[PDB]
């Protein structure tokens, strides 16, 4: 069986699960959202959302 | 009915990939006193975004319409007083 990746130049949303594990409640650490970063302190958050 | 002088949003549903121009379009009805669809253009341009609480729209202004279109472009608010 032949598993062929086309990467053109079109998006790259065709995609693998990397490490979606337990979520890191208040311990101070960056994330990787898909491909955004930052130090954040990740809970339960109080904001309403769309 | 018309247009109304009103407000409106969007919403995405679909990526799709094309990766080619396109050059027409051609709707789809089944017929056989004002109703009408109507087809414009969208144009390489700049418009302003106001924004709520809640995280929605709430009022737009263009920038390359008229001077205060650009007034509000570049003054980066939707009261804008007087000045140059
Ligand atoms: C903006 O976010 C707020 C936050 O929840 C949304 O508020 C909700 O608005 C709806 C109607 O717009 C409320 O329904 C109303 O409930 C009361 C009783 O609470 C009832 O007496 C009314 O007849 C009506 O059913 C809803 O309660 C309210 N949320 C809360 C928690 O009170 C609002 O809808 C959001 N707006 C947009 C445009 O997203």
């Amino acid at each position: 069986v032949v598993l062929s990746f086309e990467l053109l130049h079109a998006p790259a949303t065709v995609c693998g699960p990397k490490k979606s594990t337990n979520l890191v409640k208040n311990k101070c650490v960056n994330f990787n959202f898909n491909g955004l970063t930052g130090t954040g302190v990740l809970t339960e958050s109080n904001k309403k959302f769309l | 009915r018309d247009l109304p002088q009103g407000f409106s949003a969007l919403e995405p549903l679909v990526d799709l990939p094309i990766g080619i121009n396109i050059t027409r379009f051609q709707t789809l009805l089944a017929l056989h006193g004002a109703a009408a669809y109507y087809v414009g253009y969208l144009q390489p341009r700049t418009f302003l975004l106001k924004y709520n609480e809640n995280g929605t729209i709430t009022d737009a202004v263009d920038c390359a319409l008229d001077p205060l279109s650009e007034t509000k472009c570049t003054l980066k608010s939707f009261t804008v007083e007087k000045g140059i």
